[PDB]
């Protein structure tokens, strides 16, 4: 099986690493835990 | 004289409330102290913590002052409640050794019928028999709060109240050490040796326990009911001091203290949970 | 809750719990034993006198008392990932063949490894161990016509029964490293019924005694 | 020889690690949670726990035999489904809501149907074919589920067959954990061999494989996009490994942090990474900052499992003292 | 399938007592309900009684007149009746139902037994008694409350049910955007505040009956007057 893995075109870390912050950031107001939600519209509450 | 005597009967229902207060809050904080074991140890708890919040403070009102001043309603409201809770105490020791009894002598019980239901049975039991005992003499029987002292009705109550419990927790705590005796006794020489000294060790710990509770017990409890029962019948020539009088009567009320020691700060599970809680 | 729809809801949840804490009610009142050993320990003779493809759950009742059996030999895996889900237990059945030297893997080492290995663990610090030594029979033969020296060469008894079962017994038994926190309870396998059970009755009411003992503050 | 290939492949692509891009990146400062709701009626201990779908309804597993369906808003009990063994050790909630299945140390998974006509919940399969006892399970379809086993092994089951039409083979120690990619066509497993590997479902091979783990590897979850996932082991550290770069990115690990992971989870977005530890407390690690941002102390004995509703709302947290928490 | 029995002839002042048997689901889990439809008007809801006998109601109209009691065990219901009015003259349906988040109240109704004599509330009002139709058209059917049935929790508690020329009432919608199992794509249901309407697309011969409306945001039960359709 290590042969396959040993033919795969892997990408720079440092491009996957700032796609990554691109994707956290672009759904940075997605997140209620990250940003409370006011109670007014919370369901829990 | 007044302010010492004031500050120590202070500082020892300080402690007394306290002990119970903690024991208390520990058992209906924690979860893993609910069982039935745990549950008579609340039940007296709260009753050593009622006595010490409605009875002690005006005993000790009593003694500083020497005199009643709160009429003599109040004074049979605080006898009533004196005899009530203190037999309602007393009793719980003897409900906690029967049920303690029952789970070493029969462990199907203990299995397959052993249920918080019967704690709540033998609570209601002990207020019912303190009940009995102290609502007859304000039913149907002036400068000083004194109990009634009619040759019945002192030698019934002494009865109802010390002897018989007394009698039973012998009997059980007895029928106990048999028990616990019976089964601690159920290159090669090193393993025998080793079983030998632990079974020796557990037996010490054994007679220590029982002879810590029934010492404490007997100390705190006996001599007051031996005054009581002797005085109605030989007052006319008795000249004990008040000084004695006194400290019988303050002996019992240390009960109140003594007994949450005992029965939950020396148990390895009271310890761990309120180490846990802090 | 105070709309139409809801309340009914409630009930049907009031329900639900009522009859859980009726199911659980029941099972609390249920000895659980924990069944090991190997496979030619002779597990299944046990089975077949209590009753006379993973876990295995056995149901019997003796003098008023319910006791459920599990076996975890069935299925082989990592046992440390799953061993932790039987913690718990009121006691632990191990069986040993007395007369296991027909191969060598040894298995007699095999067995003292695994049971010194179960004993100590952590999750069952305090829970007792119960030997059942199975074989006896053939192990008398085994004994005059192979010496036990070949499975242990530091042995210096005769070769006889009486000795060499008390030997292994003894060897058994000083696996474990916790004798003040648990007790090891050893039996001998006998063809009649009656023992075993009764055996294991004693085992389970001695235990209990001593476990209220101890929370009594005498033990 | 090929490990010192790949050897060489992986670290020429390391110019720079994702600790010294994300120096930029503003902390995400502290973030505190509450318990506004509390579930109980389990008597045992729980294992399993999964959100539904919807975001309000949620099924959680118990050794004494039950595992019930919560009403995450009323917390009323929807369902009390008795199984006929008590031993399980995984359960999981079909992405239509039409079925549930669950495990454990038996060698079957078992799947029942909610909307039967009679009204009550009844067995609609019994998945037999494994030698170990099953570890994961999770829906693919109402047809198609996927499980793992302490075999060492992981199968494709057909529930309307009844029988594994793939076999996923290649991991020396048994299987812990299971996880689906967001679009269903790859998943990930760890393994008692400290090694992740990635699988492909349509060709039912391993594609690529992770290692860097001191011990057994107990959960694992992929990133919210797919390009990343993250697992949990005993070395008390989380590690986070991309497909695409084939290499670990960073560690999240602390010195007081022993007993480590038991449970991983992912935030809506990703920015926080939540997991269950043996400390009966589960800490909110900052995917990007590599930092803890606060503490789910909220239990008495371990945190066995946790979850994050697909709405990202509030995360629920299972726990052996038989309760279960809804944080927010 | 639910059957009604202990129909008859029975005179004013008497006492009469309905059966109902229950087979094929789990009778203990379902909740019961009774409602009469008089020989020639609309559905008039009788009592309904809860899983586990926990919960019982009854109508004014009939309220400590009649009595309504379960054996589970045999999964039968019963309906007592004392001092039958002239008014009590209807045939007597029994319903199915069950109350849980996403469950569906009210989606089987039995065959029914006709009894026969000698001698605050939310209002639902039907604008239309009769619809002419003609296969493949589309139509609408509106319906209005006299109290609104948006809830604060955002359930709407409206219901459907439709009843073909001889068969019992069915269940067509249920709060208000809910297609019951088995409903074919083509009825759909909308509405907001008091006013609620319901629309067929592609109408068909199969389609022709009474479709009647009924509310359960509050007891007592109230159902529409009907529109029919031919
Ligand atoms: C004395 C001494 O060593 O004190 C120990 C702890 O407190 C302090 O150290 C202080 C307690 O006493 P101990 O630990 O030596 O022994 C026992 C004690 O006698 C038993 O009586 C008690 O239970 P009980 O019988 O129900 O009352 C046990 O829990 C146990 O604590
Ligand atoms: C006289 C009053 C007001 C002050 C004293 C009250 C309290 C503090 C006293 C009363 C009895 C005392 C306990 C009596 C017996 C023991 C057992 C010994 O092995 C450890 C200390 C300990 C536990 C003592 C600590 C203090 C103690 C609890
Ligand atoms: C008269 C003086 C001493 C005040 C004493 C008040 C006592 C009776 C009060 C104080 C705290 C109370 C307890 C506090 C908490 C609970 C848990 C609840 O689930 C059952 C009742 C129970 C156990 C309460 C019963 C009465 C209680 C013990
Ligand atoms: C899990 C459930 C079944 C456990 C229930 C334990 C019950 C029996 C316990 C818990 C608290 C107890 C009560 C606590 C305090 C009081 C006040 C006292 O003046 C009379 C006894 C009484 C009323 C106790 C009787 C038994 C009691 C009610
Ligand atoms: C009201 C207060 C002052 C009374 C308290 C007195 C206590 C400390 C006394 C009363 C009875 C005593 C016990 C009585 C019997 C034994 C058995 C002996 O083998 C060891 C000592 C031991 C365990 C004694 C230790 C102290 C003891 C517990
Ligand atoms: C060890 C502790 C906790 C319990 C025993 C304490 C007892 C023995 C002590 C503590 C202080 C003492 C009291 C202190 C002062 C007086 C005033 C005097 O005019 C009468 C006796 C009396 C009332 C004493 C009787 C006994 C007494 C109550
Ligand atoms: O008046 C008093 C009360 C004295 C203390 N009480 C006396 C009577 N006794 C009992 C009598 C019959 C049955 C019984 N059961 C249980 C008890 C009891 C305990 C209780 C104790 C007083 C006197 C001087 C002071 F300084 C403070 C109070
Ligand atoms: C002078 C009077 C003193 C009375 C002291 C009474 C102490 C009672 C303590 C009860 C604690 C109960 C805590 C419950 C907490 C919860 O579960 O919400
Ligand atoms: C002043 C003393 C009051 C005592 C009140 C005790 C309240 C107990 C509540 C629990 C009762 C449970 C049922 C017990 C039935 C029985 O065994 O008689």
């Amino acid at each position: 099986q290590l042969k396959m893995e040993a033919n795969i075109d892997r990408i720079k870390v440092s491009k996957a690493a700032a796609d990554l912050m691109a994707y956290c950031e672009a759904h940075a107001k997605e997140d209620p835990l990250l940003t409370p939600v006011p109670a007014s519209e919370n369901p829990f509450r | 004289y007044q302010v010492i005597t004031s500050l120590l009967l202070g500082t020892l229902i300080f402690c007394a409330v306290l002990g119970n207060a903690c024991v208390v809050a520990a058992i209906a904080l924690e979860r893993s102290l609910q069982n039935v074991a745990n549950y008579l140890i609340g039940s007296l708890a709260v009753t050593d913590l009622m006595v010490s919040v409605l009875v002690l403070p005006m005993a000790a009102l009593y003694q500083v002052l020497n005199k009643w001043t709160l009429g003599q309603v109040t004074c049979d409201l605080f006898i009533a409640l004196d005899v009530l809770c203190c037999t309602s105490s007393i009793w719980h020791l003897c409900a906690i050794a029967l049920d303690r009894y029952w789970a070493i002598t029969d462990p199907i019980d203990y299995v397959n019928k052993r249920t918080p239901r019967r704690a709540a049975a033998l609570i209601s039991l002990t207020w019912l028999i303190g009940f009995l005992i102290s609502i007859p003499p304000m039913l149907g029987w002036p400068d000083a709060c004194t109990i009634s002292k009619d040759h019945g009705y002192t030698i019934y109550s002494t009865f109802g109240a010390f002897y018989i419990p007394l009698l039973l927790m012998l009997v059980l705590y007895g029928r106990i050490f048999r028990a616990a005796r019976f089964r601690i006794r159920k290159k090669n020489e090193r393993n025998a040796e080793a079983k030998r000294k632990m079974a020796l060790a557990r037996e010490r710990k054994t007679v220590k326990t029982l002879g810590i509770i029934m010492g404490t017990f007997i100390l705190c409890w006996l001599p007051f009911f031996i005054v009581a029962l002797v005085l109605p019948f030989c007052e006319s020539s008795c000249h004990m001091p008040t000084l004695l009088g006194a400290i019988i009567n303050w002996l019992g009320y240390s009960n109140s203290l003594l007994n949450p020691v005992i029965y939950a700060y020396f148990n390895k599970d009271f310890q761990n949970a309120f180490k846990k809680i802090i | 809750t105070l709309s139409a729809e809801d309340k009914a809801a409630v009930e049907r949840s009031k329900m639900i719990d009522r009859n859980l804490r009726e199911d659980g009610e029941k099972a609390a009142r249920e000895v659980k034993l924990l069944l090991l050993g190997a496979g030619e320990s002779g597990k299944n003779t046990i089975v077949k006198q209590m009753k006379i493809t993973g876990i295995v759950e056995t149901h019997f009742t003796f003098k008023d008392l319910h006791f459920k059996m599990f076996d975890v030999g069935a299925q082989r895996s990592e046992r440390k990932k799953w061993i932790h889900c039987f913690e718990g237990v009121t006691a632990i059945i191990f069986c040993v063949a007395l007369s296991d030297y027909d191969l060598v893997l040894n298995r007699m080492h095999a067995s003292m490894k695994l049971f010194d290995s179960i004993c100590n663990n952590k999750w069952f610090t305090d829970t007792s161990i119960i030997l059942f030594l199975n074989k006896k029979d053939l192990f008398e033969e085994k004994i005059k016509k192979s010496p036990l020296t070949i499975c242990y060469p530091e042995y210096a008894g005769s070769n006889t029964y009486e000795e060499a079962a008390a030997y292994i017994q003894c060897q058994f038994e000083d696996l474990n490293k916790r004798k003040d926190t648990k007790e090891i309870y050893t039996h001998f396998t006998c063809s009649t019924d009656t023992k075993n059970v009764q055996f294991v009755f004693d085992a389970v009411t001695d235990v209990i005694i001593k476990n209220n003992l101890k929370d009594c503050g005498l033990f | 020889q090929l490990k010192n290939q790949i050897r060489d492949a992986r670290k020429a692509c390391a110019d720079a690690t994702l600790s010294q891009i994300t120096n930029n990146i503003d902390p995400v400062g502290r973030i505190q949670m509450r318990t506004r709701r509390t579930l109980r009626g389990h008597l045992a201990k729980i294992y399993a726990m999964h959100w539904g779908t919807d975001s309000r309804l949620l099924v959680s597993a118990s050794q004494d035999g039950k595992l019930i369906i919560w009403d995450s808003y009323t917390t009323n009990k929807v369902h009390a489904i008795p199984l006929r063994s008590s031993w399980v050790m995984t359960c999981a909630y079909a992405p239509s809501g039409n079925y549930v299945a669950c495990g454990g140390l038996d060698n079957i998974c078992s799947i029942y149907n909610l909307k039967t006509r009679e009204g009550n919940v009844r067995v609609s399969r019994e998945l037999a074919g494994h030698t170990g006892y099953l570890s994961c399970c999770r829906f693919l379809d109402d047809n198609q589920i996927v499980t793992s086993s302490g075999d060492t092994t992981c199968a494709l089951w057909d529930i309307e067959t009844g029988q594994q039409t793939t076999t996923f083979t290649g991991h020396t120690g048994d299987v812990m954990s299971l996880s689906l990619a967001p679009d269903t066509r790859l998943f990930v497993s760890g393994a008692c061999d400290a090694s992740a590997k990635l699988w492909d479902v349509r060709e039912g091979m391993c594609r690529q494989t992770f290692t860097g783990h001191e011990s057994d590897i107990n959960a694992i979850c992929f990133f919210p996009n797919g390009n990343a996932f993250a697992t949990g082991s005993d070395d008390a550290t989380c590690r986070l490994f991309d497909l695409r770069a084939d290499q670990e990115l960073m560690t999240y690990s602390h010195d007081n942090i022993i007993c480590g992971i038991t449970s991983v989870s992912f935030s809506k977005s990703g920015r926080l990474l939540l997991a269950g530890y043996d400390d009966f407390n589960c800490n909110v690690w900052d995917a990007l900052k590599a930092d803890r941002a606060g503490v789910l102390a909220g239990h008495d004995n371990r945190v066995s499992c946790l979850g994050v509703t697909d709405d990202g709302m509030a995360v629920a947290t299972g726990s052996w003292d038989s309760f279960l928490k809804i944080w927010n | 399938q639910l059957v009604e029995s202990g129909g008859g002839l029975v005179q004013p002042g008497g006492s009469r007592k309905l059966s109902c048997s229950a087979s094929g689901f789990a009778f203990s889990s379902f909740g019961m309900h009774w409602v009469r439809q008089a020989p020639e008007k609309g559905l008039e809801w009788v009592a309904y009684i809860s899983s586990g006998s926990g919960t019982i109601y009854y109508a004014d109209t009939v309220k400590g007149r009649f009595t309504i009691s379960r054996d589970d065990p045999k999964n039968t219901l019963f309906l007592q009746m004392t001092s039958l009015r002239s008014e009590d003259t209807a045939m007597y349906y029994c319903v199915r139902s069950i109350y849980y988040y996403g469950s569906s109240p009210f989606d089987f109704w039995g065959q029914g037994t006709t009894l026969t004599v000698s001698s605050s509330d939310i209002v639902m009002t039907q604008a239309t008694s009769s619809v002419p139709v003609t296969p493949g058209e589309s139509v609408s059917i509106s319906c209005r409350s006299s109290k609104s049935l948006l809830h604060s929790n955002g359930n709407t508690y409206l219901y459907w049910f439709l009843q073909r020329p001889g068969q019992s009432p069915q269940l067509l919608i249920y709060r208000m955007s809910n297609l019951a199992s088995g409903v074919p794509d083509r009825f759909s249901g909308s509405g907001s505040g008091t006013a609620f309407t319901l629309t067929i697309s592609r109408l068909e011969a199969e389609d022709v009956g009474v479709y009647y409306c009924m509310q359960h945001l509050e007891y007592p039960l109230t159902f529409g007057a009907g529109t029919k359709l031919e």
